[PDB]
């Protein structure tokens, strides 16, 4: 494909 | 502006016209010419060159990851291009580059040596007895890079994707199957009989030709201008036949692509337009590394009257345009690997096609971490490279996934148990189908931990999503927990995942390997 910035992975907290 | 070209491409003859370009406008030309630049280019793409010229097929890649300016030739320009060079840097329905020239690879053959070139590659081997017998050699050509041995093994049938209904299938990889075995096959008993070595390169096979001591190469139409210094009497011609089967070179269409960062896109257009894709602007780098047969019909009408470029068409003529698509920077990886470690002897020509198969098709993408749940095994802000899963496909035990946590959200964990294992945990203690297992990757927070525990006890049973009877994980439903096990929330929190949540395996870089 599309040309946008790469997706995000979230790592989260309690 | 700033222009990057391959250091095998005419170079200096594209600064030439860089100079005629300064001289007209004032604006200055650097034509740079950096190893491995194709590698290159995405990394500095963001700071690099104005200009990219690489075959087409590296393009849609960069397109894909929003390197590219799309360009934007009125009809009357286009029409100067052969329709077909355009279909070659056409991206999701947008231009992304400019075709410069078709090149296709050739027999070149030395005409005092060998006044006939080979019909057969079948033939080879025994050539090569009687060459040897003058100190000569039959054929050499770059053994480290799969364009060169590419015509070889499609010649008896294969393929990297198969094009059907409008479409590149990235599933049908074509890189195992018969005839891509017995090409490879063929190839490696050259080797095997010393009518070839596995560490011949470029520059060294170049350097053989052009001294006389090789009575055959395989080369592009760039290569004639220094068999043309040498004095070597050479002819260029239709590759030889593989069970009867035309070689098949992937065809590559030179293109100048546009940085999509570049300050200077309007400059850059009116030199690819109106300096570069002109007669005059064609020559001059013609004259310097022949382009083959170029994409300007008006220039072509000249070039098309060289035999050279009468049997440089030819040959593509039996081989196919490359795919532009963006997997297929990992189809020439895997298949690099597959002749370089088919050619030494690390693996059998099975061994190492079943290994290209697998990764010519497997799709990397880009994530970056947010968060400190993973740490210190991927840290916030941590760019990664994610192994896209098959649908209803491998995942096991210790793999980092990433899938969907819900319509806004994908979160990254690790994969601690599967379907149809038994998992607890007593204490920092991890229990998988009855035995202990060492959870190495959490050394690090084991030894810097707040509390008693980082884990805790907990069991399979007591989770969302979990058969409350047993600790044996429901069929389809995946155990993942974050490294970062004291803060991280996970499958203790929000139960077992499903498999059709999940997107990928982060792939890692071992910091030890072999010298
Ligand atoms: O060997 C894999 C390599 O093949 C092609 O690169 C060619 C290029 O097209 C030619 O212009 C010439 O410079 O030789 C190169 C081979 O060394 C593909 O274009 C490239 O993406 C691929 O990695």
């Amino acid at each position: 494909g599309g040309g946008g910035g790469a997706p995000t992975a979230k790592a989260p907290s309690k | 502006l700033v222009i990057w070209i391959n250091g095998d491409k005419g170079y200096n003859g594209l600064a030439q016209v860089g100079k005629k370009f300064e001289k007209d406008t004032g604006i200055k030309v650097t034509v740079e010419h950096p190893y491995k630049l194709e590698e290159k280019f995405p990394q500095v793409a963001a700071t690099g060159p104005d200009i990219i010229f690489w075959a087409h097929d590296r393009f849609g890649g960069y397109a894909c990851s929003g390197l590219l300016a799309e360009i934007t030739p009125d009809k009357a320009f286009q029409d100067k291009l052969y329709p077909f060079t355009w279909d070659a840097v056409r991206y999701n329905g947008k231009l992304i580059a400019y075709p410069i020239a078709v090149e296709a690879l050739s027999l070149i053959y030395n005409k005092d040596l060998l006044p006939n070139p080979p019909k057969t590659w079948e033939e080879i081997p025994a050539l090569d007895g009687e060459l040897k017998a003058k100190g000569k050699s039959a054929l050499m050509f770059n053994l480290q890079e799969p364009y060169f041995t590419w015509p070889l093994i499609a010649a008896d049938g294969g393929y990297a994707f198969k094009y059907e209904n409008g479409k590149y299938d990235i599933k049908d990889v074509g890189v195992d199957n018969a005839g891509a075995k017995a090409g490879l096959t063929f190839l490696v008993d050259l080797i095997k009989n010393k009518h070839m070595n596995a560490d011949t390169d470029y520059s060294i096979a170049e350097a053989a030709f052009n001294k006389g001591e090789t009575a055959m190469t395989i080369n592009g139409p760039w290569a004639w201008s220094n068999i043309d210094t040498s004095k070597v009497n050479y002819g260029v011609t239709v590759l030889p036949t593989f069970k009867g089967q035309p070689s098949k070179p992937f065809v590559g269409v030179l293109s100048a692509g546009i940085n999509a960062a570049s300050p200077n896109k309007e400059l850059a257009k009116e030199f690819l337009e109106n300096y570069l894709l002109t007669d005059e602007g064609l020559e001059a780098v013609n004259k310097d590394k022949p382009l083959g047969a170029v994409a300007l019909k008006s220039y072509e009408e000249e070039l098309a009257k060289d035999p050279r470029i009468a049997a440089t068409m030819e040959n593509a003529q039996k081989g196919e345009i490359m795919p532009n698509i963006p997997q297929m920077s990992a189809f020439w990886y895997a298949v690099r690997t597959a002749v370089i470690n088919a050619a030494s002897g690390r693996q059998t020509v099975d061994e190492a096609l079943k290994d290209a198969q697998t990764n010519a098709g497997a799709i990397v993408t880009p994530y970056t971490i947010k968060g400190e749940s993973m740490d210190p095994t991927l840290k916030d802000g941590e760019r990664v490279a994610v192994n896209i899963v098959g649908y209803k496909t491998g995942l096991e035990k210790g793999n980092v996934v990433v899938f969907h946590a819900n319509k806004n959200d994908d979160y990254v964990k690790r994969v601690i148990g599967v379907p149809g294992d038994k998992v607890e945990y007593k204490n920092d203690t991890l229990y998988v189908n009855g035995k202990k297992q060492d959870e190495p990757y959490l050394n690090y927070n084991l030894k810097h931990k707040q509390g008693d525990y980082i884990t805790g006890t907990f069991q399979v049973k007591d989770l969302p999503n979990a058969n409350p009877k047993s600790n044996v994980i429901p069929k389809g439903k995946y155990l993942v927990l974050g490294d970062n096990r004291e803060v991280s929330k996970d499958s203790r929190a929000f139960g077992l995942i499903d498999e059709d949540q999940i997107v990928g395996k982060v792939s890692f870089r071992f910091w030890s390997h072999p010298q």
